[PDB]
């Protein structure tokens, strides 16, 4: 499947952040 | 950059149906979250709902009852559709992306409005358009001189003037409803006095709502 | 659901001074608190993200404090541009995201009185049976201004409208304008049309008149 997953109850999760720092600001570490 | 641009009719009947589409341009539809939010004249803002990925929304609980958003094929648009209006619901409504997205992952919780659309007026009225008379302030080392722009239906006129060539000391002053159920507006600007017999200065008035358009120009008398 | 609480509603501040705003949580939200700036008929413009991240294109002189449930935002350094209202947003509810209710922040300056002018009808609008006297009060601080209309020296009350402008971003002054309406049959039983001018910036009234016809 090509479709992207959607999440709208859980944070970010920091193991998915890279380095953009979008990411980084939002996250948590779960 | 990805840009998002409001459409739809300006004026509805109370108990009708409101509508409005958002095209995106630079972007896609298929990833992130995309909102409607309102602004009634004077007041705050107020979030409706959220659309993503094949069609899956929700809605603030003080609308949902009223509201469906909808995403369409092209996966450039996203639409608004609103029943049983009052003029509770004269508003500016804005679309708006939230939403931070990886790869293969976007997630909305403590994510942000960015980028909104312009944002477009919709009047909830039984009154039916009409489109302004354009009258002008004629000047009497600096003159003033404008237009009055009078006896229009509903909201909102823009003026420019020069065709957007002059800005500067220019003022647009916010439409007063008059008894008459229409509202007035003046713009002005002040000029050297030297020029007003060589140099035009033409007001440009544009009714969207009733397709009006109108050039003035503005001597002394 | 979760509300926020935003204060003050409104504050005049001059152009050098440090500028507060807070924001209060009806429960804890973590640091997911984001501030936006609106200037008048243009769409809410993202300032400060994730409580004190600064969104990119944004003065440094905007920042953003706190966690949980108390935010403030800081304006170290006042500019007449940063003339706007002023709102919170919190994104931590799993449905509906909220607003506090704005702060609007006005710029206050040194006294500057009104240049006046006034307008007859025109010729065309005389037509149709109406006549609008106008008047223009342009470029003054502070806001506050009294118009009064004289026709062969009776002070008018009831017919006249007034409307003022937004406060101007770069030299923070107000401009006001006060329609006289008058139908054509009335309008054309007088002759001296005054506009009668009273401002804290002028020692005496301004005024400005015209003589139907001339």
């Amino acid at each position: 499947n090509n479709d992207f997953h959607f999440e709208v109850f859980n944070f970010v999760p920091c193991s998915i952040c890279s380095n953009n720092p979008t990411c980084w600001a939002i996250c948590k570490r779960i | 950059q990805v840009q998002l641009q409001e459409s739809g009719p300006r004026l509805v009947k109370p108990s009708e149906t409101l509508s409005l589409t958002c095209t995106v341009s630079g972007g896609s539809t298929s990833s992130y979250f995309w909102n409607w939010i309102r602004q009634p004249p004077g007041k705050g803002l107020e979030w409706i709902g959220y659309i993503y990925g094949s069609g899956s929304a929700d809605y603030n609980p003080s609308l949902k009852s009223r509201v469906t958003i909808s995403i369409d094929t092209s996966k450039t648009q996203f639409s608004l559709k609103l029943t049983s209006v009052t003029a509770a619901d004269t508003a500016v409504y804005y679309c708006a992306r939230s939403g931070f997205c990886s790869d293969d992952a976007c997630y909305r919780r403590g994510s942000w409005f960015d980028p909104w659309g312009q944002g477009t007026l919709v009047t909830v009225s039984s009154a039916s358009t009409k489109g302004p008379s354009v009258f002008p302030l004629a000047p009497s080392g600096t003159a003033a001189l404008g237009c009055l722009v009078k006896d229009y239906f509903p909201e909102p006129v823009t003026v420019s003037w020069n065709s957007g060539a002059l800005t500067s000391g220019v003022h647009t002053f916010p439409a007063v409803l008059q008894s008459s159920g229409l509202y007035s507006l003046s713009s002005v600007v002040t000029v050297p006095s030297s020029s007003l017999g060589t140099q035009t200065y033409i007001c440009n008035v544009n009714h969207k709502p009733s397709n009006t358009k109108v050039d003035k120009r503005v001597e002394p008398k | 659901d979760i509300q926020m609480t935003q204060s003050p509603s409104s504050l005049s501040a001059s152009v050098g001074d440090r500028v507060t705003i807070t924001c209060r949580a009806s429960q804890s939200i973590d640091n997911y608190l984001n501030w936006y700036q609106q200037k008048p008929g243009k769409a809410p413009k993202l300032l400060i993200y994730a409580a004190s991240g600064l969104q990119s294109g944004v003065p440094s002189r905007f920042s953003g404090s706190g966690s949980g449930t108390e935010f403030t935002l800081t304006v170290s350094s006042l500019h007449p541009e940063d003339f706007a209202t002023y709102y919170c947003q919190q994104s931590y509810s799993t449905l509906t995201w909220t607003f506090g209710q704005g702060t609007k922040v006005e710029i206050k300056r040194t006294v500057a009185a009104p240049s006046v002018f006034i307008f007859p009808p025109s010729d065309e609008q005389l037509k149709s049976g109406t006549a609008s006297v106008v008047c223009l009060l342009n470029n003054f601080y502070p806001r506050e201004a009294k118009v009064q209309w004289k026709v062969d020296n009776a002070l008018q009350s009831g017919n006249s409208q007034e409307s003022v402008t937004e406060q101007d971003s770069k030299d923070s002054t107000y401009s006001l304008s006060s329609t006289l309406t008058l139908s054509k049959a009335d309008y054309e039983k007088h002759k001296v049309y005054a506009c009668e001018v009273t401002h804290q910036g002028l020692s005496s009234p301004v005024t400005k008149s015209f003589n139907r016809g001339e």
